[PDB]
């Protein structure tokens, strides 16, 4: 999102928000609304596993802001 | 450029106004500071010719040059960053949470002895520092001096102040009508007197001290001509019921600070050498003959006897005297003066027409006022 | 105008006024000095004296305040009254000197 | 699992406490006890626990029992919401009638009956105006819709919701009965503005800004369009009206519901902390927090079987007010929501003790705790010392539901992001900055060329064919057709003006991008746009306004066409002011905003674009004389007479080819005069046309938000009725016209003056300080007198000069007078005319009345028995004091009385005693005048110096005398007051300190 590539990303995001991108119709809404009322896949084999310790899975986490430069998403600056 | 200033300083709510300037707070984005930014235009809304614009630009560049000359002084205001655009001036300074000396003085009417002592000490320090660099401010006014959270006074308005050289004198006529020396009026009569000098700042300090102590400017009249004649004549007087309860050192300092003759006026170094600003911590060279010890013992006994009489010399309420004259009681006079000032505290701003001495009328409003 | 000897005498008097060096004459030290001299001022009278001598209500006396108080002018009648009172206090014995 | 057991226990507790009174068929829960009545707010707050339990149960999916329980809870919530929606649609007539002319008799009833969804009470036996309940219902409906639940279900229901939004958006300028449904402290059938109401309404409008009620499957035809100007006005009102509760209450515990989890409608976290601290200091008790100071609800006195309590609450209801644990639940919610953990633990520990057990050991939250009648004096002498007893609704559904929700939040079974999917938790995050974009368009080729040779590149009106530019009236008429349903007798949004925040955004209709100019550039509506200095000044003002808040997503865009009216006399170059403004903005800085010049197509790439789906498909002798007369002022005069006698709408028959009515001739004359720029008959034309300044009601409510009183016209005793509450535009215009009477131009001058006052209040809220009431008539008299003094002319010449001055001159003169800058007699007259008094004057007068039997002002009397009835912080006491002091019609005498009162207060501070009699300030000032005359005679002043007032008997030198000094009037007033005190003392003085 830095440098001269800032504009194409905004154009693609606006195309996604409009409703149709690349000849394909898409819908934009909150994740919680989309999840509710939808079919969910069940993976019950993990519970049946006899492993003493359940494996730990690392999920995507929010990246904390830096405390040295504090780049608060400045302009494109070509 | 302007883009760098915009990305570096964030305009905020207005903190002050001028003849053609607006003062607003700014925040230094890399540092999250609380500095102040001053915005002054060039064309004045298209109301003046480009000659006025170029004169204003020259004044601003002279101001920033003089300020950068004296940069680094903690007592003097500092110019952190300067910017120049086609139609706007951007300057960065240090913001203070306290107002100017005018606001504090009009709130407190009269300040304490320690406060006035430290204020004149700081003013003497800054003026002697300026003299060391051959700079004349000649615009020392109570409104033009500010304060901070530490009750420290910092001189500002350096747009007026310019560099000087030995052997040359200036001739411009200006300033507050009550803040002029006999030198300026002598020069401006027709052509006789050479020009400006150094003692203008000394009389500025004197009138500052007089205004802070007595609560009113030493010279004030309903007519411009009368007040300029009184200032030129140098016929100032000390109030009878106001200056009685003060130490003699302040009378002497004010008297030598208001001397009409520039040659006889005390220098800043001479003022600093006075015992009023002199302080002592500890010494071990106080040795003399037994005659000195006897004199010290006698003086100590005299001082003890003097303080032994302070409580018995106090006066009672004396309600009858209050009926005849409410000015006899100093606390009552101070209270009524403070109440009167609080009633009319919204008519004290810049301008010779209305000032603190307007509120006070010591002269009797009788047939004698007709004579002039 | 003052003198160096006068300044030294005032400093010595200020130092001797308080038993402990703290820059203040202190109400307790002044009361003890008064009792030692042979006087018993009232608490209200002492508080009134402290308030009158001081320029505000802080309730403490500094050396510049003492110097300013000693700088007052008694004129003529007050001076002779003061010296007569001092002589009477000093002349406790019935000798006339 | 342990979590499953805890959830089962919580569900059992909820079923046994709240859900046991589900009341099928309708689904509206009874409001506890033997009431058999349903409150919409109570039901909405009670359903929160059920909604939270359902949300928690939904997470533990993949099981039939858990899925069934979650579905049952969600369907119960949906059924309750649908029952409330049916209840509210049952008063479509009331909603539509309230949409025009806001009155307490037109709003829907707050009290709704049980099953069969009928009305249980009449329209006059209860307070049927509570915008807070409807607004919180809308906000919670939006929250549930965003969560995933389907509640709003029909296009007719969507239109009804839009009508409800239009009904609620006017909350910032109307007075309701509040949450307590009792108005101020004394009921007396009165209502007043409440901060909670406007805050919750603003939060509701923010929640429904662009929400899709049909969910992910919804289309463009099922979205709400909510304007941002009203929300910003509400925010400003709240910011200027949240150092206390309201204009009458110093503090209310209901203010927590604005600065906490419910609706999160507050910014400036420092103000939130200050409000919480003051609420804790003034309301916290041993069994919760009291509702507000001086409340008599549930008291052992005051005849509980009575209403409209008389003003006798001096000390009866003081220090013995009841305490409600629901505010403790609100505090624990606030602690557990944002970032607090220790506060949650301490508040839970405190609340666990005040809990009362029920059947089978069930927790129950009592409604309030009341002081026993026997131990009343002990509580009065020793506050918060006696022990209260539980009484009221033992199973308080609101408090129990709030406590259950808080406990579920604290236990970790639920997250803050579930109840608030609309991310309202970060409303206190500071806004970094905003960049505003502006565009300049030339009407004609000549303007474009004139801009070109001056180094500015613009685009003409043409060549931008994909983009169309019209004034704001078209946008207004377009929005007036929003939410219109002929079958349901819905008239849609009424025609209202829009601020600069509405025209800034871009609009897309019929697949075409539309840009609208700001509403202020319409010279047809009013003559204010004619002045160039006015244009640039309030353009800077609106730029600053846009740069300040900009709460709406996207970048803004401003269009500034350069018309033909601001050109110079020769008509060949632009004026200095507009050229300077363009040059300043070109440097990326104008006023207090950062701007950048550019092309509209460039701004189209990134801006705020909105799509409007709803727009998809002898008389003859007089006429001859008027035609032939010169002296255009006399021509307008004759036109006014013709309009007065027989020209309301009758054709004058001036022309033969075409019949033009009187209005056409008036418009032609106004257009002709606008070119010459002569302000001699412009006011007359404006008065004849009855043109009114736009957003006058907005200015009035902004002025009244600071606890100020306004009076219209010169004051006689009978007329000039004061205004204390916000008033509709039609009634305000009627009052202005009635005050102006036949002077017509007086109304226009008054309009200009109050609009200037409103403009100056926002920019500099320090000049109007210490002022309690503002009188336009007195101000007009003062400016006329000042101009006459300056010009040394007559009153008629002064009025003519005032009429001839430009609006910028009016603003400059008003600013100079307000500052009070430019002898002592004139200054005293100006001070008295504007009734300027010190800030602590009210407190000093209250203390004097406490320490004295009364005050005599040479007429009537002011008893000291009123000090117990009122408080120094109450505006009623201040207005009573002002009315008492307003009897004397001499401003100099008023100032003399003020300073006499001040010196009397200083004396009463000096002397510790009770006067025990009535003191006359008139006698005091007379004694002071006599003493001054005697002193002047002794000094040597002759007869011409010792003058006498023609109608006051006061020496002119007294008015000319300075306040302080050796011979100032302060000393004489003090001497006179002391002499009066000695005259009213037992032959001695009692002044000691
Ligand atoms: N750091 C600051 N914070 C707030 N206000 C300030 C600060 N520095 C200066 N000011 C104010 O801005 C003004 C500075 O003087 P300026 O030259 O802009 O005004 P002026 O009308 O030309 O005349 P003067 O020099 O007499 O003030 C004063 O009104 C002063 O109170």
């Amino acid at each position: 999102i830095r440098g001269s590539r800032f504009n194409p990303i905004l154009d693609m995001l606006a195309a996604l928000k409009k409703g149709i991108i690349g000849g394909v119709k898409v819908h934009v809404d909150r994740l919680q609304t989309l999840i509710s009322g939808a079919v969910v896949e069940q993976l019950d084999f993990l519970r049946i596993s006899d492993t003493e310790e359940l494996p730990e899975f690392k999920s995507f986490e929010e990246l904390e802001p830096p405390k040295h430069s504090k780049v608060k998403r400045q302009s494109s600056t070509p | 450029s302007a883009q760098d200033f915009y990305e570096n300083y964030e305009p905020k709510e207005i903190l002050g106004r001028g003849v053609s300037s607006v003062v607003r707070r700014c925040i230094h984005k890399p540092t999250s500071q609380e500095y102040a930014v001053k915005v002054i235009d060039v064309t004045g809304g298209g109301s003046f010719s480009p000659e006025e614009v170029r004169e204003l630009r020259e004044a601003t560049l002279k101001e920033v040059d003089i300020l950068r000359k004296v940069s680094g002084h903690p007592n003097i205001i500092q110019l952190k960053d300067t910017y120049e655009t086609n139609t706007f001036f951007f300057l960065v300074f240090d913001l203070m949470k306290r107002g100017e000396l005018f606001d504090y003085l009009t709130e407190k009417v009269t300040l304490s002895e320690k406060e006035t002592r430290k204020i004149m000490r700081a003013l003497l320090e800054v003026i002697c520092t300026l003299h060391k660099l051959n700079i004349v401010h000649r615009d020392l006014k109570p409104e033009n001096i500010l304060l901070d959270d530490n009750m420290n006074i910092k001189l500002t308005d350096f747009g007026f102040s310019c560099q000087l050289e030995p052997g040359e004198r200036l001739r411009e006529v200006c300033g507050t009508p009550s803040y002029l020396a006999p030198e300026i009026i002598e020069c401006s009569m027709n052509e006789d007197h050479p020009g400006y000098g150094k003692e203008v700042d000394m009389w500025s300090t004197g009138v500052i001290m007089y205004t802070l102590l007595a609560g009113s400017p030493p010279f004030w009249h309903r007519k411009q001509m009368l007040m300029l004649r009184m200032i030129m004549s140098g016929n100032y007087q000390f109030g009878s019921p106001e200056w009685d309860d003060y130490s003699d050192t302040v009378k002497d300092l004010v008297s030598r600070f208001l001397v009409v003759q520039p040659q006889n006026r005390y220098t800043a170094e001479e003022a600093l050498a006075h015992p009023f600003f002199q302080q002592y911590l500890v010494e071990e060279v106080r040795h003399f003959s037994p005659r000195g010890k006897f004199k010290v013992i006698a003086l100590t006994v005299l001082a003890s006897v003097r303080i032994y009489y302070q409580y018995r010399r106090v006066k009672p309420v004396t309600r009858e005297i209050v009926i005849r004259d409410p000015y006899a009681l100093r606390p009552l006079r101070r209270l009524i003066d403070a109440y009167a000032f609080r009633i009319y505290g919204h008519w004290v701003k810049k301008g010779q027409q209305q000032n603190r001495a307007a509120l006070f009328e010591n002269t009797p409003k009788a047939v004698l006022l007709s004579l002039a | 105008q003052l003198t160096e000897e006068q300044i030294a005498e005032f400093k010595e008097a200020f130092s001797l006024f308080d038993k402990d060096g703290d820059g203040t004459i202190t109400t307790k030290e002044l009361g003890t000095v008064m009792r030692s001299l042979g006087q018993n001022p009232t608490e209200a009278e002492l508080q009134d004296m402290i308030n009158e001598v001081d320029a505000d209500g802080n309730g403490t006396i500094d050396f510049p305040e003492f110097l300013t108080m000693m700088a007052r002018k008694m004129k003529d009648t007050d001076s002779e009254e003061e010296i007569r009172e001092a002589f009477r206090v000093f002349d406790k014995d019935g000798n006339g000197y | 699992s342990n979590s499953g057991v805890r959830l089962d226990g919580y569900a059992r507790l909820v079923q046994q406490t709240i859900l046991c009174h589900q009341n099928p068929v309708t689904g509206l829960l009874p409001a506890s006890y033997d009431q058999k009545d349903a409150w919409v707010r109570d039901n909405v707050y009670s359903i929160l626990a059920v909604w939270g339990l359902g949300l928690a149960y939904r997470k533990n999916a993949d099981r039939d029992e858990d899925k069934a329980k979650a579905y049952e809870l969600e369907q119960s919530v949906v059924k309750l919401m649908r029952g409330l929606l049916h209840c509210m649609i049952r008063q479509v007539d009331k909603v539509e009638s309230f949409k025009y002319s806001q009155s307490t008799k037109d709003s829907l009833h707050a009290k709704y009956n049980t099953k069969t969804c009928a009305t249980v009470v009449g329209d006059d036996q209860w307070g049927h105006l509570q915008l807070d309940a409807t607004s919180v219902y809308l906000l919670f409906l939006a929250q549930m819709t965003a969560s995933g639940l389907h509640i709003i279900h029909s296009l007719d229901e969507v239109n009804f919701i839009q009508n409800l939004v239009f009904y609620i958006e006017a909350a910032y300028k109307t007075a309701d009965f509040g949450i307590w449904e009792r108005g101020d402290k004394t009921n007396q059938g009165i209502s007043e503005l409440n901060a909670s109401s406007v805050g919750m309404a603003k939060a509701a409008l923010e929640a429904l800004d662009e929400l899709d009620l049909f969910g992910v499957k919804g289309g463009p035809q099922s979205v709400i369009h909510v304007l941002a100007d009203e929300v910003q006005h509400c925010q400003s009102i709240l910011n200027s009206l949240l150092p206390r509760a309201s204009t009458s209450k110093e503090v209310d515990a209901s203010l927590l519901s604005v600065v906490s989890f419910p609706a999160f409608a507050v910014e400036d976290s420092q103000l939130v902390e200050l409000t919480k601290q003051e609420i804790i200091t003034k309301l916290q008790g041993r069994y919760g927090c009291c509702r507000f100071l001086r409340d008599g609800y549930k008291t052992p006195k005051e005849d509980p079987n009575r209403l409209y309590y008389e003003p006798a609450e001096l000390k009866l209801f003081e220090n013995i007010e009841c305490e409600w644990p629901l505010f403790w639940t609100y505090f624990i919610l606030d602690g557990v929501f944002s970032g607090n953990a220790e506060q949650v633990q301490e508040y839970k520990e405190a609340l666990e003790a005040v809990l009362i057990k029920g059947k089978n050991g069930v927790p129950l939250l009592p409604e309030l705790y009341s002081v026993p009648p026997d131990r009343v004096d002990e509580e009065y002498q020793n506050p918060h010392t006696v022990d209260r007893v539980p009484m009221g609704k033992l199973p308080h559904m609101w408090g129990q539901s709030l406590y259950i929700l808080g406990s579920l939040m604290a236990e970790g079974f639920l997250a803050p992001g579930e109840i608030d999917p609309l991310n309202r938790r970060f409303s206190t995050v500071p806004k970094p900055d905003v960049v505003v974009q502006v565009s300049i368009l030339a009407e004609t080729e000549e303007i474009k060329t004139i801009l070109k040779d001056k180094g500015i590149y613009v685009e003409t009106i043409a060549e931008v064919y994909p983009i169309r530019v019209q004034p704001a009236r078209i946008l207004s008429h377009i929005y007036s057709s929003l939410g219109c349903n002929n079958r349901m007798k819905l008239s849609g949004r009424p025609y209202r003006h829009m601020g600069v925040l509405g025209t800034s955004k871009l609009y897309d209709i019929r697949k075409t991008i539309f840009t609208f100019t700001p509403q202020f550039i319409d010279q047809q509506q009013f003559y204010l746009a004619l002045d160039n200095k006015m244009i640039v000044e309030m353009l800077r003002t609106d730029l600053s306004y846009l740069c300040s808040r900009w709460r709406m997503t996207g970048q803004p865009t401003i269009t500034f066409p350069i018309s033909h009216s601001m050109l110079d006399e020769d008509g060949t170059s632009l004026n200095s002011s507009i050229l300077a403004a363009l040059r300043k903005m070109q440097d990326g800085y104008f006023g207090g905003a950062r701007v950048q010049t550019g092309k509209l197509s460039e701004f189209l790439t990134t801006s705020c674009c909105t799509h409007l789906s709803f727009m998809d498909p002898d008389f003859k002798a007089l006429v001859l004389q008027l035609k032939e007369t010169s002296s255009l002022q006399e021509q307008a005069d004759i036109l006014y007479m013709l309009y007065t006698m027989k020209g309301p709408d009758w054709n004058t028959e001036l022309y033969n080819e075409r019949s033009a009515t009187v209005r056409e001739l008036l418009t032609e004359l106004y257009g002709k005069v606008g070119e010459i720029r002569h302000w001699g008959l412009i006011r007359y034309i404006s008065g004849i046309l009855r043109k009114k300044v736009e957003a006058l009601d907005e200015a009035c409510t902004d002025l009244l938000s600071h606890q100020k009183h306004l009076t219209v016209g010169l004051p006689p005793e009978p007329r000039e009725k004061t205004i204390s509450a916000p008033l509709p535009y039609e009634a305000l215009t009627q009052l202005i016209d009635e005050a102006s009477e036949g002077d017509m131009s007086i109304s226009i001058l008054t309009q200009e003056i109050m609009v200037y006052l409103a403009m100056y209040m926002r920019t500099q809220p320090g000049l109007f300080a210490e002022m309690f009431r503002l009188r336009i008539g007195l101000i007009i008299q003062v400016m006329a007198t000042e101009l006459a003094h300056s010009l040394r002319c007559s009153a008629e010449e002064a009025t003519e000069g005032l009429m001839n001055l430009s609006p910028s001159a009016m603003k400059n003169l008003l600013h100079h007078i307000l500052s009070g800058k430019e002898q002592w007699q004139r200054r005293r007259r100006l001070d008295g005319a504007l009734n300027r008094v010190p800030v602590g004057f009210y407190q000093k007068v209250w203390k004097v009345l406490q320490k004295c039997h009364g005050l005599s002002v040479e007429g009537f009397v002011l008893p000291s028995s009123t000090t117990r009835e009122m408080t120094p912080g109450e505006i009623k006491f201040s207005v009573h004091v002002e009315s008492v002091l307003n009897r004397v019609p001499q401003p100099e005498y008023r100032q003399l009385l003020v300073e006499a009162i001040l010196v009397l207060t200083m004396l009463a501070d000096i002397e510790i005693h009770s006067i025990g009699s009535i003191i006359a300030v008139e006698k005091i000032v007379h004694i002071a005048n006599d003493l001054f005359l005697q002193e002047q005679k002794t000094l040597g002043a002759d007869d011409t110096m010792l003058a006498k007032d023609p109608a006051s008997g006061i020496c002119t030198l007294l008015y000319d005398s300075a306040p302080s000094g050796r011979f100032g009037t302060m000393t004489y007033l003090s001497k006179a007051a002391a002499t009066y005190v000695q005259e009213f003392l037992p032959h001695s003085i009692c002044a000691m300190q």
